[PDB]
DNA sequence: CCTGCATCAGAGCCCAAAA
DNA sequence: TATAATGGGTCTGATGCAGG
RNA sequence: GGGGGG
């Protein structure tokens, strides 16, 4: 039960399912002490069952319990666990993550196969903690807390801060993903090349594995944090180290479109 | 007419029920049938895909 | 099957 | 492509063992401030700033290069893990 | 016995695998009755707990591999080769 | 410039009013401009005449009236108000016992009004109600899938106005009725109607094979009253079959003209199908004490004869556009109105049975709450009430003409199959075959065809010309799909000499089937090619040359074209771009003839012949729903002489009254160094220099100051511990000054909120207790600019409590709105498209010196890769470029209608006339053929492009007639080794712009229960790494990367906190801990009474709650 | 993908599922339904 | 009947305020202000009290309320957790 | 120790009570004026833990020196507020009810 | 490399192949009204004729290119595998060919136009049915495929 | 024994999603 | 706490069931 | 089972 922005309250449906149960239990205790006839106790007891039923799996047996003046079935414990939106397939086998971003992709013919164009403004957020530490070593700010204060306002960013970021990302890779991720190459690792501009630059040869075109596709960026994650990316996931289809064994990164045409 | 048929050999034209085939010819025969009958589809669409998978 | 109807 | 990536896959029986050796080595280097490196000053990976050349901060780069030299030993049950940790912290402070 | 992938998937020993697939209540009720223990053999089980999966850098084959330089390696062997 | 129009088709009637589907529908429902006695029984009126009189005392309906709106439209949009009229109703209470009559006019609340352009204003936001296609009520016969020689008759009423009925003839031979999912023998219902064995035998009997099979003796052993009770016992297991009780239920399901409504179209379809006349819209009646059948017996009669080849009996195509009808705004709203009225009636009867049966008036008896809620529910939350698409004028015109098969009374997911999404032969001329969504909604959402109109019954009709003998009259007949199938209909492009058909064999259709036929057999003829397609599709020149799959994208994307400050009409138009602007109600026209008195940035005043001085104010820089600027510009000067219907101001994305969705640019079709790859687009920096593809966008920011239990929020310039640099551009009250440039992080409106019992922590008390500053009463809650946003502040609105005219929702002292504007220059990542479905992102902007250029120095604007053409098969863009080349040098624009257009020879004549200007200028000016032009001509003659053995002028002209020119690479000066296609193309800047889409997050907001990052750019969300993404990491075997995703980068709280601390300290990130969403899973299974236990290798329990959950 | 003996630890089942599923999109009892039937 | 329980007498006042406003709106042909209700309620009532009473009378909304579209979005998903650092 | 296995089993009514920190006796949620949780209701701090870290309800004991104390006046344990995610309550049914999973 | 409208080359052979197709078609019509063939048989023979005429015009399109215009952009893009395939090119320079009714049965009347010539509104409409049916097929397949993939991961993940 | 026959649990991903 | 009032307003495949 | 993008 939380207060939202407006001072309004927002509450989980389980509270209403519990309230129904609690009322009926308490009423049952009262009806028993007052020695109600068997017809009345029977109605109360059967109502208690239905209340337990709605709490555990609502709609399973009988009419789904609804909030008043809405057709929406209340969301019971079973609904929380199960389904596409359930606890398992939503919060357990997949999650939203930190250190990630997304933008429109653009072709970057000049890139080497292991590279991508990464907007500098994206990289500053994605690497923000790394940038704060480095900003203290070269002194651009007295300490970590003050350095963060400088990035809050966009006009307060000086030009030495961009050079600071270049030092940070040295040799590190990022992950690019384009959904749907149909096979393991929907994610590949790239060494980012910082660019002005708001677009991600993608190497032409990897477009086939991603099934990416430039008709407006977007891709997601992720930053592997640990030395272990970074190693995994550079060795196992780097685009240049995966050149052949794991399915057929045939070359995946191969000439296409203009490249074939020219040759 | 007058042909010798192994156990689990199709008389009719059509898809074989894998289960009838498992009882008649045993596991290896069913494995053979499944992998090939699947590959038949992918190949017709020009999809090179290794049988191992 | 209908709790109201049953009680009635 | 990672420099000499083909030779690195050569050194191991399974590519995933390469990654583990590299990743652990990079962790060793960062914790001890690089002073346990087997590289010699001209073999040190370098990084170009606006100021000029400095040591490459990326320890994973260091570790792969070190591995290529042959000066690193990898395997299982080489030393109790804890015993290794104290002797290294003795040779190369933190 | 031959079962399609769906039936086969639901029949695995791992109840965490099966219950995250489909038929969650059925899977979960039969598991709780049986007092089932998930040994965390496969991947989905470990993903759900946020563990290090038993593949790639997580396979037990490569997991414990140690690295040591000849300089540090010898600097350990000599003290121990004595009484 | 001159405008040369092609095409030989003389179009008799012009397109109908394009929003008439909206305007006429609602006007028809409200009848506000009709005097009450003259109202026809339809819409609101019919609803009242349905809910009343209310029986026990009798409450009767006299008449209703609609007032004037409390606030005008602009005011409603400004104040977040609904644009609506007060509804009143005169009611007379009659006492069935006494004689007493009390009459009063009761206030029922407000009803929303439609604006002039066919849209609505609901809570300040403009909305559109999308028409809904559905199965027409009536009686249908479909073949029974089970028995290949039998049929099922289905009786379907209007949605929610009755049950579906099925009359299957079961394998035992007796005719069964299926109602509300229950089956029984149909004979039983027949006896209830008062039928005797003779009537069924005498009526039917001819089919001794079927008529005798319906006959069951046990049912006849009882009079109509006993049979009525017998059926009820079948239908309601548990209700005592009391004769008044049973009659009531059966009456309500079948005979009640309140609970069962066939359509008005349903009644006609029934009368026409069975050849009978219905006295009303119900399947039966209660008359003279018994039930008298209307529908059931004729429906049985039609079914039996068609079960044995009797002539004149057919199955019905349920996807035929004669059997599927549209529910327009008026009908949809009236259904919700009828529901709200019936609910109010429950209230009347319950109040007419309590508080003294005498001391009651009509004003006290009526509670309008159920009616107001039903109407507000429809307008606010219905699936058919949508946020207006007003990106550009065409967006809203198309939106209003959309047809949805979903919503309350239509397909669901899972529900909708293939038959419905298909393009039916009857879609011809009625529903556009091109304009539909790609993906899951394909075929469910469509667009009204251009010449189509919906008749009073709800069937879409299309115009055709009469053909008598061989002479084509000018009389046009609008036909439904059913009537069209009777005749033989000629194509619109069939040759004519005068009014006579000039060809001996014509191309025609009979029931959609194409057929070759002689002029003696020709009954009608198409009005125009425009009538087959939607309005968006009709805007695609050379459409006959485009593959439909790409034309679809062409249609849809014009909806997404952003209004440009320099917007121009395309150099190749279809001739519809004028009508769209006029019907859209974006521009501005002269009412009568007159003289222009005044012209301003803000206004235009016209003095007409009438003498009246009419002032037309202009809408300037208004922010649309999608943030594109709706802006009108004056096109006339003081003293200009105007006629009736002449243009005064241009709306957005219009140029001199023609639809301008984009700009005309000089394009070269050729690969360019891989910046062209896979539909990416290369553009010249010259476009930005001259402000092509620049658009204004306004974003709205809002903040409330409210009363809290901790004290009032205050909007103030005093914000704790902030420098004057941060507050510099804020006015006295804490609001940013109009005209300031604001960038991310900047304060827009200062606000303070009182601190919770977190009233500064003891750690914080001591720190403050050092710098001699006491910790303040208020904290800084100021509204700031989001990452990536910002612009110039153009407007501020402040609404307080205690200021004249304003009252906010309870508890809120004051609301501030800040309007921020941006000039958006085209940039890398922005999306462009032409009308043929070529779409791409700007991948490179080259400086003018790198652009391929003509010999005479003119650089091209856009370079489009030719690899986009052949697989896509959209060639209209190619002809558009060629005709565009001629127009660049001849200084002209063209009108090429669809399917009656400019053809190749005609474009060639025009191209020849252009070459003289491209070249003759040079030959005079004292320049001859270039050296490099010879090299290309050499290479071109190897290609079979030019005739060998001709002068260079002759050969260049041969290339120019193929639409190709010599092109020099600006990086070298050397020519392109071959001739390249160059010309003028119309390209639009679509609404998808990198500025809006770029997003990144280190850490940020988390969700309440799961503690995983929130979603979406507006929440500063994290990206979703889903099941398939985890699979990717698993197949790579990147175990540590994956674990980071599952723990430190998400819900492992100790880990994510610890990891951040490590990075800012330069340490490596720590090994992760248990993800919090797993603990949630555990506790939720305990809530289900399941014991979930984490065990070690020794099978002892492991506590993942670290003692917190154990006593 | 490496044209060489598989490394111990490669998650092969997942690679099998991704390899089989990815083409599913482009497949026209002569198409994808037959694959599912098997 | 209420997730946030309200004292019985207070519920009676709220219903009265509602009842009153419905009367005021039926004669006026429009929604009354806080002041018109406060007058209609008699002595003791100012506009401020009508507003405060309505704030108190507000019922919470479901975290599982669909955010429109009804397919894949819940209201609770847009609510940050302000408690945990 | 390290987690190697996950077991799921039926819960006895005894064990369900072994989990519970209190019986929820009232349908109340939070007090309409103070907005603090109503005692013995669904959000009670006496059952599920303190709303504020190391701070009791009435505020007699406000910091970590008493981690583990249960306030005599208001009855709330002083520990991390995080426990409101962990500690279970229970309802004592007057007559037993079937668990629908094992029925339907 | 560019694409102008003249780059889609209608082969001279087309008119011949069409002349052959119409005289053949008339002979099959005579056998219906003269009672040699059934209603089914007449339709079946027409489809066969037009399939083969289509194939003929394709080879003619590609032969005319290889022999007389081997560097034509369409030809070059198609042959190298840069873009395009024979059937798409056949629709550019040849005939569009037989189209399908909304059900599944093919129309007897083909689309004789090519995108270079431009279609007739009736040809355009006849063609629309198949485009839409394909779009709905594709839309309904990705869900079936997606679901298929998830089962496979779940059965093999360990 | 076997077969209808019903009741249940499935139905692609990521992003704007305009409440 | 006192006239009397007494019965409601989609489509598919798998699996476990009462029935010729 | 759902307006727009891929
Ligand atoms: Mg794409
Ligand atoms: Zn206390």
């Amino acid at each position: 039960m939380v207060q939202v922005d407006g001072g309004r309250f927002a509450t989980s449906d389980l509270n209403d399912l519990y309230r129904r149960l609690i009322n009926r239990n308490n009423r049952l205790k009262k009806l028993l002490a007052q020695g109600a006839p068997e017809i009345i106790i029977r109605n109360e007891k059967r109502m208690l069952q239905e209340a337990v039923d709605a709490l555990l799996d609502n709609g399973r047996r009988g009419a789904p319990v609804t909030n008043p003046g809405s057709d929406r079935p209340l969301r019971s414990l079973t609904d929380i666990l199960s389904g596409k939106q359930g606890r398992f397939r939503q919060n357990l086998l997949g999650k939203r993550v930190d250190y990630s971003g997304r933008s429109v992709i653009v072709v970057g013919p000049q890139l080497k196969l292991h590279q991508c164009g990464l907007p500098k403004r994206m990289a500053l957020e994605l690497f923000k903690p790394f940038l704060l530490k480095k900003m203290e070593e070269k002194g651009i700010a007295p300490n970590v807390k003050a350095a963060r204060r400088m990035l809050e306002r966009q006009r307060d960013i000086k030009d030495e801060v961009w050079d600071a970021l270049e030092e940070v990302i040295h040799g590190k890779v990022v992950l690019l993903n384009r959904a749907p991720t149909l096979h393991r190459l929907g994610i590949q690792a790239f060494q980012p090349v910082l660019v002005e501009g708001q677009s991600i630059q993608l190497h032409p040869l990897v477009c086939e594995a991603f099934n990416a075109d430039f008709d407006g596709d977007q891709m997601a960026v992720h930053v592997p944090l640990s030395s272990f994650a970074q190693a995994e990316a550079r060795i196992q996931m780097l685009s240049a180290h995966n050149l052949l289809s794991p399915a057929s064994g045939e070359p995946l990164a191969k000439p296409s479109r203009d490249i074939i045409l020219g040759l | 007419d007058g042909d010798y048929v192994e156990a689990g050999q199709p008389l009719t034209r059509g898809a074989i029920d894998p289960h009838q085939l498992l009882e008649a010819k045993g596991p290896e025969a069913v494995e053979r049938y499944l992998v090939e009958e699947i590959q038949k589809v992918y190949r017709a669409q020009g999809v090179k895909l290794h049988d191992k998978h | 099957s209908d709790p109201v109807r049953q009680y009635l | 492509a990672e420099p000499g990536i083909d030779k690195l896959f050569g050194m191991v029986d399974s590519k995933y063992r390469l990654t583990v050796v590299v990743a652990k080595r990079a962790q060793q280097l960062l914790r001890h401030g690089f002073k346990n490196t087997v590289l010699e000053p001209e073999e040190r990976p370098k990084m170009q700033t606006l100021e000029g050349l400095f040591d490459d901060p990326n320890a994973v780069t260091w570790a792969m290069k070190e591995l290529l030299t042959g000066r690193l030993v990898f395997g299982e049950n080489l030393v109790p893990e804890d015993r290794l940790q104290k002797e290294m912290e003795r040779l190369y402070p933190v | 016995l031959l079962m399609g992938v769906t039936k086969s998937a639901l029949s695995t020993k791992s109840w965490l695998s099966a219950a995250s697939f489909q038929n969650t209540t059925h899977v979960l009720t039969e598991a709780a009755i049986a007092g089932k223990k998930d040994e965390l053999i496969g991947l989905k089980e470990n993903v759900i707990l946020g563990r290090l999966i038993p593949a790639g850098t997580g396979s037990d084959f490569v997991r414990f591999t140690q690295v040591v330089d000849q300089k540090t390696l010898k600097a350990i062997e000599e003290a121990r080769k004595e009484a | 410039m001159e405008i040369k129009r092609f095409g030989r088709i003389r179009e008799v009637i012009p397109l109908p009013p394009l929003t008439e589907i909206q305007v006429e529908s609602y006007r028809r429902a409200l009848q506000a401009d009709v005097p009450p006695e003259k109202r026809e029984n339809v819409g609101i009126q019919a609803a009242f005449r349905e809910t009343f009189p209310i029986e026990e005392l009798v409450l009767d309906f006299l008449e209703y009236r609609l007032g004037e709106p409390p606030f005008p439209q602009d005011e409603c949009r400004e104040k977040d108000l609904t644009y609506q009229a007060p509804l009143y109703a005169r009611l007379q209470l009659i006492h069935k016992d006494t004689g007493l009559i009390k009459e009063d006019e009761v206030f029922l609340g407000h009803i929303p009004l439609m604006t002039e352009d066919g849209s609505f204003i609901i809570n300040g936001a403009d909305r559109v109600i999308v028409s809904q296609i559905h199965r027409s009520p009536g009686v249908y016969f479909t073949p029974d899938p089970a028995r290949p020689g039998r049929y099922i008759a289905s009786i379907i009423p209007l949605p929610k106005r009755g049950p579906w009925i099925d009359l299957e003839v079961e394998p035992n031979g007796v005719v069964s009725m299926k109602v509300n999912k229950r089956k029984f023998p149909l004979v039983l219902l027949l006896r209830v109607l008062g039928y005797d064995q003779e009537t069924l035998a005498r009526e039917l009997g001819a089919y001794g094979e079927l008529v005798q099979g319906l006959m069951d003796e046990s049912v006849f052993a009882m009079r109509p009253e006993e049979a009525l009770i017998r059926l009820f016992t079948l239908l309601r297991p548990g209700d005592p079959p009391k004769r008044d009780k049973a009659v009531a239920y059966v009456y309500g399901l079948i005979a009640d003209p309140r609970r069962y409504d066939l359509g008005e179209a349903g009644r006609y379809k029934a009368e026409e199908k069975l050849g009978i006349r219905l006295s009303g819209r119900t399947l039966a009646r209660f008359e003279d004490g018994e039930f008298k059948d209307e529908v059931f017996l004729p429906t049985l009669r039609y079914l039996f004869a068609l079960t044995a080849g009797v002539p004149g009996h057919e199955v019905d195509d349920i996807d035929h556009l004669g059997n599927r009808r549209i529910r327009t705004v008026g009908e949809l709203m009236t259904d919700q109105f009828r529901v709200g009225l019936a609910r109010l009636a429950r209230g009347v009867r319950e109040r007419m049975l309590m508080g003294s049966e005498d001391s009651l008036t009509p004003a006290k008896l009526v509670n309008s709450r159920p009616l107001e809620a039903a109407i507000r529910e429809f307008f606010s939350r219905s699936q058919l009430s949508q946020f207006k698409d007003e990106t550009n004028p065409l967006s809203s015109l198309r939106h209003k003409r959309r047809i949805s098969a979903l919503g309350p009374g239509g397909l669901t997911r899972e529900r909708a199959g293939f038959d419905v999404r298909d393009v039916h032969r009857t879609h011809y001329g009625r529903i556009c075959p091109v304009e539909t969504p790609e993906g899951a909604n394909i075929g469910l959402i469509t667009s009204l065809a251009a010449y189509a109109r919906v008749d009073e019954l709800g069937f879409i009709r299309t115009p055709y010309r009469r053909v008598v003998g061989g002479v084509v009259t000018d009389e046009v007949v609008y036909m439904t799909a059913t009537e069209e199938d009777r005749y033989t209909i000629a194509q619109a492009n069939t040759p004519l000499e005068g009014n006579r058909i000039a060809a001996e064999r014509v191309v025609a259709r009979r029931k959609g089937e194409p057929v070759i036929v002689s002029p003696e057999e020709v009954e009608f003829m198409d009005v125009s090619p425009k009538q087959v397609f939607s309005v968006n599709t009709n805007l695609i020149p050379f459409l006959e040359h485009d593959d439909a799959n790409r034309a679809l994208m062409g249609s849809n994307m014009q909806t997404q074209a952003v209004p440009l400050i320099r917007a121009q009409a395309p150099v190749v138009m279809t001739g519809l771009e004028e009508r769209v602007v006029r019907d859209s109600l974006a521009a501005l026209y002269a009412e009568e003839d007159g003289e222009v008195a005044k012209v301003d940035g803000n206004r235009i005043v016209v003095r007409y012949e009438d003498g009246r001085l009419v002032e037309y104010p202009l809408r300037r820089f208004y922010r649309s729903n999608q943030g594109t600027a709706l802006d009108q510009r004056p096109r006339v000067v003081v003293g200009q002489r105007v006629r009736k219907g002449d243009l005064l101001a241009d709306g957005p994305a219009s140029e001199n009254g023609f639809l301008a969705l984009g700009q005309n640019v000089l394009v070269a079709i050729m690969p360019f160094d891989g910046y062209n790859f896979e539909d990416a687009i290369v553009i010249s920096e010259e476009l930005l220099k001259r402000d092509f593809y620049t658009s204004i966008h306004i974003e709205r920011y809002e903040i409330e100051a409210r009363d809290t239990k901790l004290g009032p929020e205050r909007i103030t310039r005093d914000i704790p511990h902030l420098s004057e640099a941060a507050l510099r551009d804020l006015d006295e009250e804490g609001v940013v000054r109009i005209g300031a440039e604001v960038k991310p992080g900047d304060i827009l409106v200062g606000r303070t909120s009182f601190k919770g019992e977190s009233e500064p922590t003891p750690e914080e008390r001591l720190l403050r207790s050092i710098f001699g500053e006491k910790a303040r009463d208020v904290k800084d809650t100021s509204l700031r600019v989001p990452p990536g946003e910002g612009g110039i502040v153009v407007r501020t609105v402040r609404l307080r409590r205690g200021d004249p005219g304003v009252e906010l929702k309870p508890g809120v002292r004051e609301v501030v709105r800040v309007y921020v504007a941006q000039k958006r220059k085209l940039q890398v990542g922005d999306k462009l498209a032409n009308r043929h479905g070529n779409k791409g992102v700007v991948a490179k902007i080259l400086p003018v010196e790198d652009m391929p250029h003509l010999p005479d120095g003119t650089p091209v604007d856009v370079i489009l890769n030719p690899l986009g053409v052949p697989s896509r098969m959209n060639l209209g863009q190619i002809l558009e470029t060629h005709l565009g080349l001629a127009g660049y040098f001849l200084g002209q624009r063209y009108i090429s209608p669809i399917f009656d257009g400019a053809k190749e020879p005609e474009i060639k004549e025009l191209l020849a006339q252009a070459f003289e200007v491209y070249f003759g200028k040079r030959k005079g000016e004292g320049f001859g053929v270039d050296k490099r032009e010879v090299e290309v001509l050499r290479r071109a003659e190897k290609l079979g492009l030019v005739t060998p053995g001709k002068t260079p002028e002759e050969q260049l002209k041969e290339l120019f007639l193929q639409g190709k020119v010599v092109l020099y690479d600006g990086r070298t000066g050397e020519p392109i080794e071959g001739p390249i296609v160059v010309g003028q193309m119309f390209i639009m800047k679509l609404y998808h712009m990198v500025e809006d889409k770029m997003h990144a997050r280190s850490t940020g907001p988390y969700s309440l229960i799961t503690q995983q990052p929130l979603g979406g750019k507006a929440q500063f969300g994290g990206q979703r790494f889903g099941e398939m993404e985890v699979w990717a990491l698993e197949a790579y075997g990147a175990a540590h990367t994956l674990q980071e995703m599952l723990t430190l980068k998400s819900d492992d709280i100790e880990g994510r906190n610890a990891a951040y601390e490590a990075i800012i300290k330069g340490e490596d990130v720590p090994e992760p801990s248990v993800p919090e969403s797993f603990r949630v899973l555990v506790k939720e299974l305990q809530a289900l009474a399941l014991d979930v236990q984490t065990l070690d290798e020794k099978d002892n329990p492991v506590d993942i709650f670290e003692g917190l959950a154990s006593k | 993908s490496m044209a060489r003996p598989v490394s111990i630890g490669e998650a092969v089942g997942i690679v099998a599922a991704q390899s089989i599923g990815e083409p599913g999109t482009q497949l026209t009892t002569q198409g994808l339904p037959r694959v599912i039937e098997l | 009947a209420r997730t946030i329980r309200i004292p019985v007498h207070m519920v009676e006042t709220i219903n009265k305020l509602s009842r009153t406003a419905r009367q005021l709106q039926q004669e006026l042909g429009r929604e009354p202000t806080y002041e018109e209700i406060a007058e209609a309620m008699g002595p003791g009532w100012d506009a401020k009290r009508v507003e405060e009473t309505l704030k108190i009378a507000q019922e919470p909304v479901s975290l599982e309320t669909p955010i429109g579209d009804e397919k894949d979005s819940f209201y609770g998903d847009f609510i940050p957790d302000e408690h945990l650092p | 120790k390290e987690v190697r296995k996950v077991r799921i089993a039926l819960a006895s009514p005894e064990k369900i009570r072994s989990w519970s920190y209190g019986e929820v006796e009232k349908p109340e949620t939070i007090n309409y004026r103070t907005l603090k949780p109503e005692r013995d209701g669904l959000f009670d701090e006496r059952i599920f833990g303190p709303i504020k870290d190391y701070e009791c309800a009435c505020g007699k004991y406000k910091r970590q020196r008493f981690e583990g104390k249960v306030c005599e006046r208001c009855g709330v344990e002083v520990t991390k507020s995080i426990v409101r995610r962990y500690r279970m309550g229970h309802i004592e049914l007057a007559t037993p009810a079937a668990h629908i999973w094992f029925v339907k | 490399i560019t694409i102008g409208i003249d780059d889609a080359v209608i082969p001279e052979e087309k008119k011949q192949y069409l002349e052959e197709a119409d005289r053949k078609l008339l002979q099959i019509e005579q056998a219906y009204e003269m009672g040699f063939l059934t209603d089914r048989e007449r339709y079946d023979q027409i489809l066969q004729l037009w399939t083969e005429t289509t194939e003929k015009v394709t080879q003619a399109v590609f032969k005319n290119f290889e022999e007389n215009y081997p560097f034509n952009p369409l030809y070059v893009m198609a042959q190298s595998g840069a873009r395009g395939n024979p059937q798409q090119i056949r629709q550019l320079c040849g005939l569009r060919g037989l189209m399908q009714k909304p059900s599944g049965e093919t129309f007897e009347v083909p689309v004789r136009s090519s995108f270079r010539e431009g279609l007739t509104v009736l040809e355009y409409f006849i063609s629309s049915h198949g485009a839409r049916k394909g779009g709905a097929d594709t839309a309904l397949r990705t869900a079936d495929s997606g679901y298929l993939t998830r089962k496979l991961v779940d059965v093999t993940h360990e």
